């Protein structure tokens, strides 16, 4: 498929790993008894094993030669073939916790700097201020969008300090 | 030897003068401040450079800098 | 093709160019660019030696290009 | 021909590293120390 | 009571607070959805 | 008279200074003839830890 | 102005009122300054009246029956000769490489020398048409018009082709035999995921 | 009192401290600095030393020559580049035991000699020579080329010979004369032995001095050349059977674009080079005619620099005044010419590893290595001094009046903004790269390595697709066969370079994977974290708020004391110091992922990279742990063999490390406190003190310091990894 690849479930190298793993596993849990605690706890380990490689086959994924999976991270062949879960997705997913709290941050450095003692507000934090920007940070990408728009995001030239070149 | 300037933005305040540790500053009569005195360094020839001045002025920026020159037997502060 | 007939067309059309068409925008343009040899030189436009050589040069080359191009069978 | 003879590694190698060194090294030394007029 | 929630509003007291509520929100949701490595 | 009104806020315009183009809290103006008669007062401090300085009549604008 | 590209959008401050064609459309404000926006107006003025020539050319040839735009430069490349309304023409791929480079060089030559002039009249008008400036405006604004109309048919001209692989006028037929099975959307290559 | 030396600096001469000699030392290239220093004088020393660096590199490319003709077994390597060792030199030590001796005793020789790993057996090979008494013929010229180099750098600084500082400054005539004459020219005639030498002699066909002038080069004579019919040149090429240094299978075409490499060789073809040689030098004489000297045509540079500012103000002034701040700065055109040069060399080392120019070199293992190892360090050591010039013509040569408004002015105006990107973009790569590492490492420590992050390189297997591999199965541009890109080479050159490309025995675009990916990854950060400590250093070397008058102490000073926090390591030299480091560790990622690729690769196991260069413990155990049981077992109580140097090179370089470290960690006063304490047990002791010394004993400066754990870190560096590479290599192979 994409790359020479082949998908992970039709992959013998997956199969095959899959099979070391499970004979690992076993291999140690012959060891113990049945009704024991360590052989029970291998077990669900091995029932772990098998649900993440049958997920894994079951999402996918592209496998290579060494029947590890692979990620696609081209924009284009993610929704294209079906691959978006992998990195598109995500990729949005961090950008909204990460804008997310930076704007709460942003806006609790804002609101404190106006007061009479900021550095005060920022070794102790003020629970309150702070609970309710993070409730309120939900709509960070339409509140920064309104801002640039607006022209309040950034600090004209003449207001921050520079060297002296 | 280092070379020591004094700049105008001196305000006279002497600390300069009693942080040095080598006798090289000194304070002259002036009239571009308040305290109508101003740091002098007539006595370059033993300092060593330890910015001992630098750190204990408090004019922004610093009115007194130091310039390391030609090391010599009083620059180096050796003993022997 | 004949070698004698390219490069000789292509050097008299490049200095006819040169000469006819190109030469008052190549003086301005030497003008406003700014131990030295004067080429005076008894044509009227100005045409000395030296733009002579320079687009003969260029008319050397393009003929042997088309006469390479032409000899490759392409 | 330009070819050295054999006895020449024997000759040369003690050479550069033992009498060109010294030389070198006792002239240096010679030289820095020298005091101006 | 004032004071105890100053201490604790401090920068090292929020710190160790909010860390172990990401933590344990980040292991428990590893916990009931073991292995996640696609969306 | 002459200068900044004690109290107000000004802009350091002085290249070498560490509060470049940062505001500041005017406090006393020199009655004399000195180069730097200004005294401004700002509330973050330098590297030096400290917080007040002379300015010229020409180094602060006011804002 | 002609008329608002954007109706109720203020038009650019940079733009004359009495310019050809001024539709104050200039989102990128690309001739805001003065110089640049005197190179523009001849320079469009020249991509326009190119651009008619092609586009007629091009319509002509596929109406008459001789291949299309794409086909007509086939006969230097694989043993064949250029036959121009039937005829055939005796001049190889090298000789007319040197016959249009000097035609073109005098006469690229003697406009770009004559200082940018976009409406040189004279020689050029034998039938006099435009004597008076009083009357040349409304006709000036025709020539930018279908101009600008004639450059984006060449550009369509070359995207339809290098998406289909068809003449303008095989498009059109094809086009108008099944409109709605047989556009730019149906083609596979101008939007993939359609 | 005052000594002589040193003779440029009477401060320095009146030193009375072992300060003196270091720093006369350290200061005798700095000619801007000495007493009574001229702009015309400061360029006629230069050009001096332009031309005792001639003959130095003149001199040693002939021993070179000397010492392979005369210990060297070319004459016996050339029957057999397969099977046989080259031989650089012989040994001569009187420190070697029997062992010793018969370990070193390998390669044919009769006696300890040491085997080659730079490659100028496959360059001279190729070139053209075969027997000793061409190395020799062209040593001896090679040594009379540079005694005429020193004479020349002698008589120019001698009255009636000294230029002038108006002929130093004319760029127009240099330029012109340097495309045209050195570059053209220069191609031109290594077109002309290619084709008179080289091209001959690999075809069985002895040409030399001797017999040169009566042997054609070509069945036709210069005859097609001058009726324009070149493509005769190409007809009849050396046939896909041709056996190097023989006539069999050989061709008589001595100008052609084949393509791809030589069936036997492995390497490029030499008609291929020839016409390439040809191609460039008729391009490099065509552009020295472009600047006006003294006949009126041309250009000058500074109509063009001025002629280029947008009309938006988008650029400032644009190129205004750039003329006159780069010819009056010296420091700015060393900047310029080693950033250039030390890309050139990165370009060299990438194209000689993938496209193997010299016969019988790919299959040197050893050669291959440590070429690219040598061309990647010294490419990174000159790009840093492209940088530590660049903040040298700031501090020294910058002139904000003359440069006001232009793209130079405007650099200082918002480097804030450039080191806050760089920073991001560090600490981005930095952040995403370790943790990808880790996450993966800990994945095949849980024993889950289906688990660990594998991203597919999309983009560069996309651009290997476009070059004509078909592994991917992208097929578009030269993959595709019904595409225009790929039916206009099939006539020229796409046979040869599809049918190189598409193999995957040779290291012409290696297959990559998510290895690859992460260690490329790594790499970008430690080009960008590199990129951002340089331009930062640079662009603050004028000042910034911590010493608003940093461009009044000079380039390389200590500190600004203690005060105001500490002003540790704040000058512009402090900069390219930590710089070095990274420098080192970037070249470092880089040699250790060619090493490891090209092993794996030569070992016919590419899987085990493609599997263990995921996890930093694939590369601390299968790389770096796996390859050196063979390096440390070169002596050891059951003996030794012919890799014991390496071994001791080995620990050699870790010494020099760790004694790197001392410099780096400890600093001066400690050691000017013991220096005293010794100096007064040297005063107070008997049948002693009557031998004084002549400078006072005082401990090295911070800047010396920083000089001398830098330069022991780095030469520990070089050693330690060529050892270690040398050694891999070659018992491995």
């Amino acid at each position: 498929d994409i790359a020479g690849l082949t998908p992970c479930s039709e992959s013998k190298a997956y199969a095959k790993l899959e099979k070391k793993e499970l004979k690992t596993l076993e291999k140690r849990l012959k060891q113990y008894e049945a009704d024991s605690a360590p052989a029970v706890a291998l077990k669900a380990t091995m029932e772990r094993t098998k649900a993440r490689f049958a997920n894994y086959a079951k999402a996918g994924l592209l496998c290579g030669n060494d029947g590890l999976p692979h990620l696609i991270a081209d924009p284009g062949l993610a929704l294209k073939y079906g691959h978006a879960g992998e990195v598109f997705i995500p990729t949005f997913g961090f950008l909204y916790v990460a804008g997310y709290i930076g704007y709460v941050g942003r806006q609790y450095l804002i609101a404190v700097k106006g007061e009479a003692k900021p550095t005060d507000k920022e070794i102790i934090i003020d629970v309150p201020l702070a609970t309710k920007l993070a409730w309120q940070g939900a709509g960070w990408p339409l509140a920064a969008v309104q801002e640039l728009q607006r022209g309040t995001l950034l600090e004209k030239e003449e207001n921050i300090t520079v060297s002296p070149r | 030897a280092h070379i020591v300037k004094i700049y105008d933005t001196c305000i006279g305040c002497t600390q300069c003068v009693r942080a040095c540790p080598l006798d090289v500053l000194e304070m002259v009569p002036w009239d571009g401040c308040k305290a109508s005195q101003m740091a002098s360094a007539p006595r370059t020839e033993d300092c060593v450079g330890c910015k001992r001045c630098e750190t204990a002025c408090p004019t922004d920026f610093l009115s007194v800098r130091v310039y390391l020159g030609s090391e010599s037997t009083r620059s180096m502060g050796l003993s022997y | 093709l004949d070698p004698q007939i390219v490069i000789s067309g292509s050097t008299a059309a490049f200095l006819a160019i040169g000469r006819f068409v190109f030469l008052g925008y190549q003086r301005r343009e030497a003008n406003f660019d700014s131990n030295s040899t004067i080429f005076a030189t008894n044509d009227p436009a100005g045409f000395n030696i030296i733009d002579v050589a320079g687009w003969g040069a260029l008319g050397h080359a393009v003929g042997f290009a088309v006469l390479a191009i032409n000899s490759l069978q392409g | 021909p330009f070819v050295p003879p054999s006895w020449a590694p024997s000759v040369f190698v003690p050479l550069t590293g033992l009498v060109l060194p010294a030389i070198a090294m006792a002239t240096l030394f010679v030289y820095i120390e020298k005091e101006a007029p | 009571m004032k004071d105890f929630t100053t201490y604790l509003s401090t920068a090292p007291v929020i710190a160790t607070i909010w860390f172990t509520f990401t933590a344990g929100l980040l292991i428990e949701i590893n916990r009931y959805f073991p292995d996640p490595l696609v969306f | 008279e002459v200068g900044p009104k004690r109290g107000s806020l000004v802009k350091i315009l002085r290249p070498e200074s560490y509060w470049f183009n940062q505001v500041g809290k005017v406090v006393s103006v020199d009655q004399s003839g000195v180069r730097y008669p200004v005294v401004v007062r700002f509330e973050n401090q330098n590297y030096a830890g400290v917080t007040t300085n002379n300015y010229a009549l020409d180094e602060v604008v006011a804002a | 102005k002609a008329g608002n590209w954007l109706p109720g959008s203020d038009a650019p401050a940079w733009l004359p009122d009495d310019l050809p064609g001024n539709y104050g459309f200039d989102p990128l404000s690309l001739g805001k300054e003065p110089a640049s926006l005197k190179r523009f107006t001849e320079s469009e003025v020249i991509h326009g009246r190119w651009a008619m020539l092609g586009v007629a050319g091009s319509l002509a040839v596929e109406l008459l029956g001789y291949g299309n735009w794409y086909d007509a430069p086939l006969w230097a490349v694989n043993g064949g000769k250029a036959t121009w309304f039937g005829i055939e023409v005796p001049f190889d791929l090298n000789a007319l490489l040197a016959f249009e480079f000097v035609a073109m060089a005098a006469a690229e030559g003697q406009r770009g020398d004559a200082g940018g002039v976009v409406y040189p009249g004279g020689a050029f008008d034998p039938l006099g048409f435009a004597k008076d400036s009083s009357k040349s405006g409304e006709l000036k604004l025709k020539e930018i018009k279908n101009g600008r109309l004639a450059m984006v048919a060449f550009l369509g001209f070359v995207a339809q082709h290098a998406a289909t692989g068809k003449g303008p006028i095989a498009a059109l037929g094809e086009h108008l035999a099944n409109p709605w099975g047989a556009n730019f959307a149906t083609n596979g290559i101008s939007v993939p995921f359609f | 009192a005052t000594k002589l030396f040193p003779k440029f600096s009477q401060g320095l001469a009146q030193d009375p401290t072992t300060r003196r000699i270091w720093y006369g030392l350290a200061m005798a290239h700095d000619f801007e600095s000495h007493d009574g220093m001229t702009e015309e004088n400061l360029y006629q020393k230069i050009f001096a030393s332009h031309f005792g660096q001639l003959s130095i590199i003149f001199l040693w490319t002939s021993g070179n020559l000397f010492h392979v003709a005369w210990q060297g077994n070319f004459e016996q390597w050339v029957t057999d580049p397969v099977h046989i060792r080259p031989i650089a030199h012989a040994i001569w030590d009187p420190h070697f035991g029997q062992p010793a001796v018969e370990a070193f005793t390998r390669g044919g020789a009769s006696g300890p000699v040491n085997i080659s790993t730079s490659g100028v057996y496959q360059w001279w090979y190729t070139i053209g020579m075969r027997t000793n008494q061409d190395l020799y013929v062209g040593s001896v010229f090679l040594a009379l080329v540079s005694a005429i180099f020193l004479f020349a750098g002698w008589l120019h600084l001698q009255p009636n010979f000294q230029p002038s500082l108006s002929w130093f400054k004319d760029a127009e005539s240099r330029l012109n004369h340097h495309l045209s004459g050195l570059f053209g020219v220069s191609s031109l005639a290594w077109t002309g032995h290619l084709v008179h030498v080289a091209i001959p002699e690999s075809r069985g066909q002895h040409v030399g001095w001797d017999n040169f002038l009566s042997v054609l080069p070509h069945p036709q004579g210069l005859t097609p050349f001058f009726t324009g019919n070149w493509a005769a040149y190409a007809q009849s090429p050396d046939t896909a059977s041709h056996v190097f240094g023989t006539a069999q299978g050989s061709g008589q075409a001595i100008l052609t674009f084949l393509g791809g490499f030589h069936p036997q060789t492995q390497s490029l073809w030499l008609t291929d080079m020839a016409h390439h040689h040809l191609a460039i030098a008729v391009i490099f004489i065509v552009a020295g005619h472009m600047y006006r000297t003294n006949f009126g045509i041309g250009h000058r540079m500074q109509a063009i620099l001025e002629a280029h500012t947008p009309p938006s103000g988008s650029l400032g002034a644009g190129h205004k005044g750039l003329f006159d701040t780069v010819n009056n700065s010296l420091h700015f055109q060393l900047g310029l010419a080693l950033a250039s040069v030390g890309t050139i060399t990165s370009l060299v080392a990438q194209h000689m590893y993938s496209l193997p120019p010299y016969a019988f070199q790919a299959i040197d293992f050893t050669t291959q290595a440590a070429l690219y190892t040598h061309h990647q360090y010294i490419a990174g050591f000159i790009m840093c001094g492209a940088f530590a010039h660049g903040a040298i013509f700031f501090i020294r040569d910058y002139d904000p009046e003359q440069n006001k408004g232009n793209v130079l002015a405007r650099m200082l105006d918002h480097k804030e903004a450039l080191i806050s990107h760089l920073s991001w973009v560090s600490l981005f790569l930095g952040f995403h790269t370790l943790g990808l590492y880790v996450h993966n490492d800990v994945m095949q420590a849980f024993g889950t390595p289906e688990k660990q992050i594998l991203i597919e390189p999309v983009f560069a297997q996309w651009i290997q697709a476009a070059h004509g591999k078909a592994l991917y199965g992208f097929d578009f541009l030269l993959s595709s066969k019904t595409s225009a890109a790929f039916a206009n080479g099939q006539s020229l050159w796409l046979p040869g370079w599809l049918d190189a490309i598409n193999n995957n025995q040779n290291s012409l675009f290696l297959t990559i994977g998510p290895g690859d990916f992460l260690v490329h990854h790594a790499i970008a950060l430690g080009l960008h974290t590199t990129t951002l400590i340089l331009v930062k250093g640079a662009l603050d070397a004028r000042g910034s708020k911590l010493m608003p008058d940093k461009k009044d102490f000079g380039y390389s000073f200590p500190c600004d004391g203690p005060g105001r926090g500490g002003t540790c390591d704040i000058s512009a030299y402090d900069a390219f110091y930590l710089a070095v480091f990274w420098m080192l560790n970037t070249i470092g990622w880089v040699t250790f992922y060619w090493h490891w690729k090209h092993l794996t690769l030569w070992q016919g196991n590419v899987a085990q990279f493609d599997e263990s260069s995921t996890y930093l413990m694939g590369w601390l155990r299968d790389y770096l742990w796996l390859n050196s049981s063979q390096l440390i077992n070169g002596y050891n109580p059951f003996g030794m063999n012919s890799l014991s140097v390496w071994a001791w090179t080995f620990l050699f370089g870790h010494l020099i490390y760790a004694t790197g470290f001392m410099f780096l960690i400890s600093w001066r006063g400690y050691w000017q406190e013991l220096i005293e304490t010794l100096v007064w047990a040297h005063e107070k002791t008997p049948l002693a003190n009557l031998v004084y010394w002549k400078d006072k004993p005082v401990a090295l400066s911070i800047v010396q310091a920083r000089l001398v754990g830098l330069a022991h870190f780095s030469v520990g560096y070089i050693f330690t990894y060529a050892a270690f590479l040398i050694a891999s290599t070659s018992g491995r192979f």
